[PDB]
């Protein structure tokens, strides 16, 4: 028959042309495409479509998906589209039209007796975030991060010790093996970084062979040209990434000497803005280099009233795509549960201050949304060589998905899925007749329990550790994934964030300039995704 | 009464006693400040610091462990150095020695 | 409400402070944990009100005085740190030598 | 150059000659020795000593420690010294001077790329406590104890059942095996005691063969001469310890009959003071015998206003070294989280009342501190035959260390390390930019998680159980340690607590006398380590 | 000698003739038999009977029980008797007279060195409840249920997803295997139900082969005659149970068509009353059929003021034994922690309104108590083919026992035992000198920890899954039990609840009638086991 | 604050009592858990004040009376036990038949 | 109404019926009190209790299970004993029989 667009949106979620506001920000997205066939949408419930012989088929388990997310509004680096999402074997099977091929047309995601259903009509679905700047100061961080929508955590540490408080390094074979074993207990994907501060190659090779997927060079352990060159040499032969937190004191030289030691080799720079570390104060110039994959942390995102020149510049450099990643720097100058939240606050402030991006098309903020979401999903994944496993909603990838109600986008998730199972989600009174009565708060689910957890999470290993049989020796219970392609990534590969601007810094006034033009922004007095959502 | 209070006996501590030392005038010719740590090989500090690098070979700052000396742009000052010990083998820094001496 | 772990954690602080608050009312000289709880919660409510980090860093030093806490307590607390959601996101408030 | 002593103490902690007050007690310790080389102290942080080519060497993992505790003030039965502590393979590697041999002199603890750092300057470091009087009434006890600084717990039980409420016995093979399996989940070292009340040897041998490291003879199961003799006979052949809680009713005889049944054989007497059990009221006379290893529990330590003759005597007998161990008697007349705390309260009260000990040298309380710390560390370890694995800070021993800030000594630990990894420690806001913001409370760390935990804890077995392959059969995941030397220990072996006084008790007036002199002390109205630290 | 009955009851609990009120209800039970020998009762404690050579023997572990519950008042479908309960190998060894055969007469439960003791004098002991209507919406449900006295949970789900919110189905092989692995982490016995809504047999066989012990046919997935017939056909060949939640919309036919599709085959009907699902509104007529095993959920038990015709009838049909089971329908129209509690509220209301049952003998409510307790213990066990393992206090069965103080019967348990070990129980201050000081609340015990848990719980598998080696493939750690006899059970087999009444419903007025007589009851304004026990 | 598990546990008791306290104020007859929470917290604050075990064992019996609680409640509570830090360490306070 | 209240029917219970019993005068010659339990082998109690140990052989106190009898120093009293049953084998106590009888 015919149905009005408003009634349609209330029933199956918005369609092509409809705009949706992200939480309480000024950002608006518009559905670019809808993969459904009008009148053939699958819906679950009493008397609905997903029932035997109707929206549900007669096919065996091998010929149908395990889980189907119906009528989802996807927001990913590649598009903002409406579709059903099929999940099979814990991996993204397809993005298309779910249903029963026996009676429905254009069915690409078959639903059978073995198919579970998650109703996503009216919700926004995104990939799980990836934080690559974690100090393993305490294990309680993985839950805090999971609740915010971050499903993978890369970093280093051994617990609350001076070395870990200051740097993201897991020192040596013993502690590396210990942290790998402890990782099986955590509900997020994990990959460790070792101490890369040494001028003897063998001391680094041992660590990579023990299991680390990268080496963190931090100034507290001595970020000298000799150490930097040594870590990059080993990185080049073992296909692992190097994360740098440069010499702030200019003790061994200035930023130009650091860059010279790097020698055009691939490297991820921490706090490229300077605030939380780096050659005082022009480390920011690194974002102009092809071999540099730059990130900023959240305590400086965005430039507000209580947080100066470089801090104002950072927000702009993010909006322009000169900075490609956003991370936390957990409990050592950053907030583990605020990486996603702060990324959108910056996007909002930039929309408000700078207006539409040069790439925007239509009366929506679709492009700015794709550029910013890429910062904490796909780009971190490419930087650390794990983009073959996670990072985005693409077929064949691990199903680490996050479901959001538009009013709480970026702040409080409706469902956090890990490898095919819900790991954490808001849950009301356990003794109630329904799961909605108060008090509703985040509680661990079946995807976070013992053996089910192990099967739904990944421990990333370096190719060497994998070959040496580290997993079998440590008796690691979780699934294993190997990293690769850390040396071949460059600034141009960073999705929607490949700008290499001619950027300059004034050694005295600390002013940042791009092509001679002065870069700056004003501190905000009130931001969205703040006092309206949190109790404290 | 103060929980866990110290009762430090008065006096002073002589540091790095029995070791060769030398004073050197150092001028920062850079536009950005430079800070050097107590155990850094002085002969391999930031090239912007002008001084007799030859005399400072195998020497470090004769200051309390963990502290540092700052040099503002255009600053000039005389510092005192103390000779490395142990095996007297230098590895790292700017990579100028990478061996004994 | 969808309370995250951090919100639930701050509830522990709020309740700890409720205990301290009542004891001070009775005229008791507060101990180490009571003092921290009381001054910490004070700051959290300041942020809720929209006061700036700078104002609170000062006001935090006038919640309790040396004559209101037990002996040795002032020296066991060289500073007090707490984070709360201000109108412009989370901020870190550090109060040095809160008790004088 | 030169630095003043005050500035030096603030930077690296106190040195030889400096005194430090323990919490808010009247006890003062004085640094007896400092193993450093002035001007060569290792310190971690930005621009500090522990950096590549400087305080950190180029050696491979095998040639450097895994963890180094810098500038620690050690308080152990053998000395109160200042030094760096090296930890390798989860065991105490060395106590000496850490650093890089390439540029520093006298380096005995090499720091390399694989070395983690715990800054202990200004802190006091001690061995983990050992409680040998545990009723396994609930599993929540291990955390309570861990937080207080007790890293090993010996005792028995099966949960909240009448038998366990009253005695420290794990009855038989089935429950023994069950408790051994459950132990893998707990963050402390564990050893079980079985029911030793039986007059048939084979019934005891079975229990030892199942895994118990001792047998508890408790009056509730019938502490008769026949049962006592039977348990001691088996103990003698299987090298396990016997813990006695004598017949209070004088049903089978008086204390002299009990002592006669013991026949000069090695035995650990529970509540030697009498209060919580034992021949009413002269069980206290046992501390005069060479084969008796006596302990007192904490609910009577120290004699205060709300807690009579024997209670007053106990504190003195402890101060004189006639009583060698302090334990809890958890949830059955004792407090699991107060064994350490109460030991120092007694020491304080005794200093105040009796002044300096005859062994004290110098104007400090160093000897009294060594005598009292031995009570809950090394002596319990020797009594139960586990002193080869834990009990003190000596090389080759399991690295169960506790870090304390002087203001909170004995009350609230800064760091609790188990087998090389931090297991529990105070931790502030998980979402904060630093780990110090409130609310700060104790939370489990990586040393307390799944497989990492297993690798950092020990399950003690009797030599027989070990030989029989009990660990492989029960599929125990934690490390295993065997007990030995329980029959050869005697009162003279108790470090700083070997006094065998000519002690007498008046059957009527209950007065205790040592060499005819009356022993007594006054109840305290206010004690340290009390209202100043606890919220409730 | 001689002792008065009152003094005797205070010392050993009530005996033959004594009546005991259940909580604050009007129900009274009377001890029908006492298996003791007056003057030879075993009692534990200082100077009591259970001591070496006295109430405790010299026999080896193989010849004595592991655990003995002394002086228990048993309330089971077969009797309300006083006796000692012996537990060996985690199974019920005997119900009789415990003690030492060397000196005591009539000893059938020998106590030796390996025997633990639980004092049950003054307490009522029952079997663990069995809830067969669980939506696995969250894992926190198992604890809530365990605390209430339910030790086995059968149901389905994958977490908080639309499919699970609405139905008790674990869709397919992947999710089935995932839930089986997650089950090892839960402290209750578990058995899963798969999605039975399909018209292709092979799609169901796969699920049974994967591990489900039953198939839930729910209307939301389409409860059509074709699907119903298909599920019952497979059930018949694989010996698994089918749980139905019929077509409420009368879309495919009326209740008579559903019943016709069933074809006289064995089936468990969910919400036979109608409220929470079923052919509107005469599904209730099913309780007249021999092949139908009917249950009611708790949100309708009992008909109160705030909860109409069918709701009033349900309580009566339960009192008459026409409805055989009570379940929860957890978080989808029912309360997981209130199945037991509500069963007794109905019994109370029915006593009050209808007086004594026709089967009652004596001035007590013994028969009504046996009929109602069978509803959540033995009958659910028979319905799902697990009555060979759990369901009642009979020898050879898994020792899933619940200890209750008479004042808190049905509401708050004193001890919850799983497979021989206490799993959860009220526990006071962990640092206290006794386990009774406040705050007292339920906390996990040793029976709920890691490997001990696995050994004390059962994962139920279908015979096929067991044969296929599912347990070895999924690497399941808990004990396994296979279901059998689900097809041969019928209404007549339901202990004390086999009534097949000539029941009619008026399509218009919705009035229920039994033999023409109108069935009804009045809504209660105040019920027992409510405001007097709960804080909220 | 460095709150240990026992301190955090007592916070549960304090909060439970806050609930009871408000209900009594409204004039409600208290139930089983409300009564225990209310009398238990009373004793904890008594120790904080420095009262002796002996005084509290007596005062605890005069917090609530039979006419202020629900029927059957007095008999469901033969005694109330709670431990708190007194000036001289932790002590066990036992109040027998607190409600008469 | 009292939750979980008992309704004990009035009367008395006769204990250890059908068994041999004997009375014995016992005097505590010790300085400390002695308490004996219901099932303890009387002939093997504390040696300080003076009585005809020979007559009490294979006997225990005829009192309710779990209770005990106290004897203050210098006290003298007559107690009633009841014969052990089962196999009538005594093991434990002071170790005087350790076998049947």
């Amino acid at each position: 028959s015919n149905i009005s667009r408003q009634a349609y949106a209330d029933m199956f979620g918005p369609t092509v042309g409809d705009k949706v506001r992200l939480a309480d920000t000024e950002l608006w997205i518009e559905v670019e495409d809808d993969l459904t066939t009008y009148g053939e949408e699958v819906k679950f419930g009493g008397g609905k479509v997903i029932r035997d012989g109707m929206g549900q088929g007669q096919m065996l388990a091998a010929d149908c998906v395990d889980l189907v997310l119906t009528n989802a509004l996807i927001v990913d680096h590649w598009g903002i589209v409406k579709a059903d999402i099929g999940v099979k074997d814990g991996r993204i099977f397809a993005i298309g039209k779910a249903g029963n091929p026996d009676i429905q047309p254009n069915v690409t995601i078959p639903i059978g007796a073995a198919t579970e259903v998650i109703a996503a009509e009216g919700k926004i679905v995104t990939a799980g975030g990836i934080d690559t700047h974690i100090h393993w100061i305490c294990p309680q961080q993985a839950e805090e991060a999971l609740v915010s929508g971050v499903t993978t955590m890369v970093g280093g540490g051994t617990g609350p010790a001076a070395g870990t408080h200051a740097t993201t390094c897991t020192p040596g074979p013993w502690y590396i093996s210990r942290m790998l074993q402890a990782a099986d207990s955590l509900p997020v994907n994990i990959g460790l970084l070792g101490k890369g501060n040494v001028s003897q190659p063998d001391a680094l090779r041992e660590q990579v062979a023990a299991g680390v997927i990268g080496l963190c060079i931090h100034e507290d352990w001595g970020a000298t040209p000799a150490a930097i060159d040594c870590a990059l040499t080993v990185a080049d032969e073992m296909d692992i990434q190097v994360a740098l937190h440069s010499d702030t004191l200019n003790e061994s030289g200035f930023v130009e000497d650091t860059l010279a030691a790097i020698g055009g080799r691939t490297i991820h720079t921490f706090h490229t803005e300077g605030a939380g570390g780096g050659h005082a104060p022009d480390i920011i110039t690194a974002c102009a280099h092809p071999n540099i994959l730059p990130s900023s942390t959240n305590p400086t995102l965005p430039y507000t009233l209580n947080t100066r020149e470089t801090i104002a510049a950072e927000d702009v450099l993010h909006d322009l795509g000169a900075f490609s990643l956003t991370s936390s720097d957990s409990q050592a100058m950053g907030r583990v549960g605020e990486v996603i939240l702060r990324t959108w606050q910056v996007a909002h402030r930039m929309k408000v201050q700078r207006g539409a991006l040069a790439e925007e098309t239509g009366d929506n903020d679709n492009f700015r949304v794709k550029r910013y979401i890429a910062k904490y999903t796909i780009n971190p994944a490419l930087t650390h060589g794990i983009a073959h496993e996670v990072g985005s909603i693409e077929v064949g990838k691990l199903a680490d998905l996050v479901v959001w109600s538009p009013a709480f986008f970026g702040v409080k998730p409706a469902t956090v899925i890990k490898g095919g199972m819900i790991a954490i989600a808001p849950m009301g009174d356990i003794n109630a007749s329904i799961p909605t009565p108060q008090p509703v708060h985040y509680r661990p689910m079946f995807g976070a329990l013992g053996s089910a957890r192990h099967h739904c999470r990944l421990t990333f290993l370096s190719q060497a550790a994998a070959a040496n049989g580290v997993a079998e020796r440590l008796n690691l219970r979780s699934a294993i994934a190997v990293v690769k392609g850390c040396r071949t990534v460059q600034k141009a590969d960073m999705v929607h964030n490949s700008l290499q601007p001619n950027i300059t810094v004034d050694a005295q006034t600390y002013e940042v300039r791009v092509d001679g033009e002065l870069i700056t922004s004003e501190p905000a007095d009130v931001l969205p995704m703040a006092q309206r959502y949190f109790l404290f | 009464m103060i929980p866990g209070e110290y009762h430090v006996k008065p006096g002073q501590i002589a540091l790095n006693t029995g070791r060769a030392t030398c004073r050197v005038v150092v001028e920062n010719h850079g536009d950005r400040p430079i800070q050097v740590g107590s155990h850094y090989h002085f002969a391999e500090v930031n090239p912007a610091l002008k001084f007799d690098r030859q005399q400072a070979a195998g020497y470090r700052l004769n200051i309390p462990a963990g502290t540092a000396v700052r040099f503002e742009p255009g600053q000039k000052r005389e510092v005192e150095l103390v000779a490395f010990a142990g095996h007297r083998a230098v590895f790292g820094f700017r990579g100028e020695v990478m061996g004994p001496l | 409400m969808e309370l995250t772990p951090r919100e639930k954690d701050k509830l522990l602080l709020f309740t700890a402070a409720l205990v301290a608050e009542r004891r001070l009312a009775r005229g008791l000289k507060l101990n180490y944990p009571e003092s921290v709880a009381l001054i910490s919660a004070f700051i959290m409510e300041g942020a809720r009100d929209g006061k700036s980090v700078a104002s609170l860093m000062e006001e935090g030093r006038h919640v309790l005085t040396r004559e209101q806490v037990m002996e040795g307590v002032p020296e066991m607390i060289p500073d007090i740190q707490v984070e709360a959601t201000f109108p412009d996101g989370s901020k870190l408030v550090t109060v040095h030598n809160p008790i004088i």
